[PDB]
């Protein structure tokens, strides 16, 4: 070797593909680290998020969004973030005393949906009908009285028939398991965005070839230092406040024919839903323990009978046609027929998502009843329902019980993805053009924005043969 | 294998680019490596955990370079030959063909021979130099 | 579609000697193997094509490209008998029956 | 501008006096800029924090001095001339009126060019020592 | 007193030789001074302590070997000749016959006044040099 | 120990009211305050007519 | 808590080759363990059990 | 120990200092408690048994 030396280099823009925590960037700004919580003030870190892309010129990188460890960040993030925040908040183990209800009064209000006054409310079944008027004996501040309280709970939050079957006595349905929490109301936090930017020696790496299926490679690569506003937003059998796709809408599955596999849609134009819980609620404040109060819905007043959510006929319409001509795309020479949920939980047997604090859920059957390649051949109406007490995250073992919201309660949202599943076992000649929407866990949710991004460690040293020997000789050496 | 370095260029923008062209930015990956990005809760812990495994990496790299005489420079040339064991690397395709994200592909395996090799010389190099000044 | 069939569906071989046995997948996707044993609850022998299951000896094995795959039994026991099943993400293919001589 | 140094001071008591008498304090305050000072409670992490902010400052002004030749020394002269825009600035104040804490206030709103500059000195003065090298 | 190094010990080894015979594991032992080993709980403080200190100590070593003029070698000759006050001691058993961990005590109650000397000839040569490179 | 140093011409501008030490204080004691009663014994059981 | 002592439905000693009789003979677990019982709160804390 | 049994204290003239004997050969102690105890589940509270 009297021609060939060694030689080491540092800053070499070289990488591997490792995992490491990442720091939560803010919106910059909207927090308060004490006072309130908006939706990570006592933890994330409110910093500048501008993102400063940058291009590459001749980069060819392996992508593959299923094993996006940032979602798992994402929902251990979110899990912890939740847990203790919920957890200097009050405890409602004072109020399972035995409940006694009845039905509801009316003091002559007014309908919406009918040019009369309120007569029945078995007729006027909205709110009013659903709802049970509880009384119940609970304790004072000073332990040797009690007192004759009143509240009005929704039916799902009580539970008859475990208190016999001709009593009218009714649990809180927590009690049966566990005891919950209420939300602290100054902690009241929505969804911010959120910017994931990496710490020092790693560095986010993002796919533009936008209709990549979700996985193999990407060559209109770029680097960046904080991602986006991701919203942490939760539903079920429907994506709102999402991004959309340059493209026309797409579809990602890590195997189509693996029919158990989710199938989550993405659009490319939104479709605008109006939801709405009309009528003043009265919140009513009761006194627990020395220094601790529950807060509940006392009488409703103004007009009743509606809890309803609204989406625009015709758009909806073609935006479902457009999915469905992309299926018949993947599945060629068959139609596609949507069809009702397929079942299980209230979670999951109907969409979810929470506006102003209060949870909603939402029948679909009018919505998926379709066609071929698209409805059948002005507003559609979904009746909804509404629950105070919740579990967490699907059937994680934390409770919660909402505080009510007075005041009728309006919220707007722009609908940009879908998340599917398809029919199983066959008799082939008709069951392929079957789908169904599904319920999905968050990691579902946020791989529908997480797709783009990868995480790369830094490898700064390298070396390589050049001309140097040290203080003694140079080189001969080739070209191209 | 070697060109004139700038740092204008923000962060890992080349990357794609030969190695020759691509040993320009030296400069802002050695500059980025540590600098930034700077009720009760502990992602305390988490921004500790980070920051303290970025300043150990930058100073195990360091402590690397600072073993073989390389430290105060980021180009540095050295007196380890190639060794008898290869005599055949493909520099046609080095100096002006292939990106170091290639590069370090056709290294890997045998890194750890070079290191030994550095230290051994750059040992070899300080008592010999403590046995020149000796004699005066 | 019609994704699995089996071939032969009834065959007789006597203790020591080899069996064979073939399923044809007719779309993309993963194969596997099963073994009823007769009045009891079936098992998995293989899968993921040619990698065998906890516990089986290595009297088992197959292999395939594509839509045809050979399944082979050398030195079949006694107790090693029964019928064997092709299934591929929710089918069943229509089993083969080898019986002792 | 420059004086011969001393550490007897123990930390920051000069200061006041004029660069070229302030500029003997170097290794003191070099030498107090890291060292020291060292049932459930929180203060240990108000602790690792200052530990770590400080440790990692150190490591920065210690890279920012790698890049521009300057690491292990403290006085450090370099090769960038002065600046083209500047032409100007009031020497005789500088080498026996000016203290640092006066001089850092003028040098403000320019410094930013100074920190590109040497490195891209720098960087040109190693391609061209690696060139020279590679001559024979 | 010196010796040709080696790395494949691992670690302390030696010990116990004398120094000519144990100073040689100085790549080894700069190694391992820093590198490794790597619901609610609170041992990542205790962790984070550990890594912390670790990491100050290696920074301590490494400024102080910088204002002598020794960073970036091991090995390190230097200017400060044998102090006025001692004159006397054992080298017959200095280079052959005493090891490390013995040598260490006799220098010990003196070793104060050395750090001062270097560091006092070090900055009176850095001042040298510059006036050395002004004069023309 | 405080081991004071002074300085031969240094002038430097002193705000009392803007002094963030106060803050820091305030902060401190209150977080040392609660953090130590917060082990305790709690009063709700006495609070019988 | 109101305790009595333990009551044995017909089981069988090791030690010896007879049938458990008595708990004061059989002495073993037997005998130096109580039988308490006690009223306790349900989950609702207005019925007791 | 490798040796045979091993005896340590700081000083064994101090009769109230402990004495550790340490083993060369292991001495095997089998311990039961025959009978198969009911695992009783009673529920307290909302949500813990
Ligand atoms: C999807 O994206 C849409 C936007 O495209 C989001 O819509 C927002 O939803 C939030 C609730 O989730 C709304 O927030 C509430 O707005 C009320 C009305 O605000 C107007 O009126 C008040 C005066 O009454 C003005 O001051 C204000 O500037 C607006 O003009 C507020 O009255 C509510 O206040 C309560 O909450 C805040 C924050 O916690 C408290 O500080 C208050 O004290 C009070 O308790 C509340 O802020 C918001 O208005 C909606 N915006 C729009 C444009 O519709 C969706 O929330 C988002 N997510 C989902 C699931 O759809
Ligand atoms: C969502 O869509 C539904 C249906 O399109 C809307 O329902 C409409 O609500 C208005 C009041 O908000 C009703 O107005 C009343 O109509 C009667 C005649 O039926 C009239 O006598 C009253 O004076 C009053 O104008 C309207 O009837 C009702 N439409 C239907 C078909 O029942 C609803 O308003 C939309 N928005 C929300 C937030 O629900
Ligand atoms: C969403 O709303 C629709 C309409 O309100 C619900 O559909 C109704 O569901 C019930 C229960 O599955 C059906 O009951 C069945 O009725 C048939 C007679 O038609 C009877 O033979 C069965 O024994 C059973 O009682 C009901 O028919 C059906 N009606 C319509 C119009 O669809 C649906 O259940 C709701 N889904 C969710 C998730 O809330
Ligand atoms: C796939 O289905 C679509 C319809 O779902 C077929 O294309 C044509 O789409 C337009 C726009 O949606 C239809 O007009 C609209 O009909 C709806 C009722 O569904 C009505 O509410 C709107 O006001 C508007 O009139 C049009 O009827 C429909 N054409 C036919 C023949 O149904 C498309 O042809 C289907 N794909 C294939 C391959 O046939
Ligand atoms: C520990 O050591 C004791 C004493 O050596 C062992 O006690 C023995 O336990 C067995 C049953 O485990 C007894 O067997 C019975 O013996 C009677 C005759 O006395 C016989 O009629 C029964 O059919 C049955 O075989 C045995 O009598 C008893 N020995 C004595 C002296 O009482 C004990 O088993 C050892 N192990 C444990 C875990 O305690
Ligand atoms: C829910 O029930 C409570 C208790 O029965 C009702 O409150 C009482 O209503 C009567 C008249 O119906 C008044 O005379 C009382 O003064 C009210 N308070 C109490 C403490 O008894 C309440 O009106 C009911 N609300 C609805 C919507 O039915
Ligand atoms: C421990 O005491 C309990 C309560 O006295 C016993 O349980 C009852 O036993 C009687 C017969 O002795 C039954 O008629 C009851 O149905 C049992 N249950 C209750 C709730 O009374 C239990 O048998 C005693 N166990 C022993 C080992 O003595
Ligand atoms: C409501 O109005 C009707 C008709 O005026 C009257 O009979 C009734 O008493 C009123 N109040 C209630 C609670 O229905
Ligand atoms: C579902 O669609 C069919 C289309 O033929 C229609 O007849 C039926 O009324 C629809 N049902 C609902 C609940 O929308
Ligand atoms: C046990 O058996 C004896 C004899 O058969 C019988 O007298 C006795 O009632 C039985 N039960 C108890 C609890 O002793």
């Amino acid at each position: 070797a009297e021609n060939l030396w060694v030689t080491v280099y540092y800053g070499v823009p070289v990488w591997k593909e490792a995992k490491t925590t990442l720091f939560c960037a803010s919106d910059a700004r909207a927090y308060e680290k004490e006072v309130h919580n908006v939706w990570a003030t006592h933890a994330c870190v409110p910093t500048d998020p501008s993102p400063q892309e940058l291009f590459l010129e001749n980069v060819t990188e392996n992508f593959n969004m299923w094993k996006n460890d940032m979602v798992d960040q994402m929902h251990e993030d979110i899990i912890s973030l939740w847990d203790q925040s919920l957890k200097p908040c009050v405890k409602l183990t004072p109020l399972c005393v035995t409940l006694i209800c009845s039905n509801a009064t009316v003091n002559n209000r007014t309908a919406y949906d009918t040019r009369s006054n309120v007569n029945v409310t078995s007729i006027n079944n909205t709110i009013m009908g659903e709802m049970k008027n509880c009384s119940f004996n609970t304790t004072t501040e000073i332990r040797d009285k009690e007192k004759k309280e009143y509240a009005l709970f929704y039916k799902p939050d009580i539970v008859p028939l475990n208190e016999t079957s001709n009593t009218s006595e009714y649990r809180l349905i927590n009690c049966n398991t566990s005891a919950c929490t209420q939300a602290c109301p100054k902690v009241t936090f929505e969804p911010i965005p959120i910017h994931y930017c990496a710490p020092a020696g790693y560095a986010i790496l993002k796919c533009n070839n936008e209709t990549f299926n979700g996985t193999g490679p990407c060559s209109n690569v770029s680097t960046v230092q904080c991602t986006h506003g991701i919203r942490p937003v939760v539903s079920t059998q429907l994506l709102l406040n999402g991004s959309l796709a340059e493209k026309e809408i797409v579809i990602r599955s890590e195997n189509l024919t693996n029919n158990a596999k989710i199938i989550i849609v993405h659009l490319n134009t939104s479709v605008e839903i109006v939801c709405t819980r009309p009528g003043n609620n009265t919140r009513k404040s009761v006194r627990i323990g020395p220094g601790q109060t529950f807060y509940a819905t006392g009488d409703i007043i103004g007009d009743i009978r509606q809890a309803h959510c609204n989406i625009s006929e015709k758009q909806w319409n073609e935006t479902l046609q457009k999915v469905g001509k992309e299926l018949q795309k993947h599945f060629p020479n068959k139609t596609i027929k949507y069809e009702r949920s397929a079942g299980g939980d209230m979670e999951i047997a109907t969409h979810s998502f929470n506006c102003g604090g209060e949870f909603f859920y939402c029948n679909t059957s009018k919505l998926f009843n379709g066609t071929y390649n698209g409805t059948d051949i002005s507003t559609i109406t979904l009746q909804c329902r509404i629950k105070q007490i919740i579990n967490m995250w699907q059937g994680v073992g934390r409770c919660m019980y909402a505080p009510p919201i007075a005041g009728n309660i309006t919220c707007k949202s722009n609908i940009t993805g879908l998340l599917l599943t398809r029919d199983g076992g066959t008799n082939s000649n008709k069951t392929e053009e079957t789908f169904r929407p599904a319920g999905g866990d968050m990691r579902d949710n946020w791989r529908s924005e997480l797709y783009k991004y990868k995480v790369v460690k830094i490898e700064p040293l390298g070396v390589a043969p050049t001309r140097c020997k040290r203080r003694v000789v140079g080189r001969r050496r080739r070209r191209r | 294998a070697v060109g004139i370095g700038a740092v204008f260029l923000g962060f890992l923008g080349a990357a794609g680019s030969t190695m020759g062209a691509a040993s320009m930015t030296l400069t802002v990956q050695a500059r980025n490596l540590l600098s930034g990005i700077v009720k009760l809760t502990v992602w305390g812990i988490k921004q500790l955990q980070a920051r303290v495994l970025a300043v150990e990496r930058y100073l195990r790299d360091q402590q690397l370079l600072g073993i073989w005489g390389c430290s105060g420079k980021l180009i540095c040339c050295t007196n380890v030959p190639w060794n008898s064991s290869w005599s055949n690397r493909n520099l046609s395709e080095i100096w002006d063909n292939m990106t170091w994200l290639q590069w370090d592909k056709e290294i890997s395996n045998y890194t750890q021979i070079i290191y030994g090799l550095l230290e051994e010389s750059q040992n070899q190099q300080e008592k010999n130099e403590q046995d020149l000044l000796a004699l005066d | 579609e019609i994704v699995l069939t089996q071939s032969p569906g009834t065959l007789s071989l006597s203790p020591g000697e080899t069996a064979i046995i073939s399923c044809r997948t007719s779309q993309y996707g993963s194969l596997a193997w099963y073994q009823q044993r007769p009045g009891q609850a079936p098992r998995l022998v293989i899968y993921s094509g040619s990698t065998r299951a906890a516990g089986i000896p290595d009297r088992f094995s197959g292999s395939r490209w594509g839509p045809d795959y050979n399944l082979t039994i050398s030195n079949l026991e006694s107790g090693d008998f029964g019928v064997y099943y092709c299934q591929q993400y929710e089918f069943f293919g229509q089993g083969t029956k080898v019986q002792v001589d």
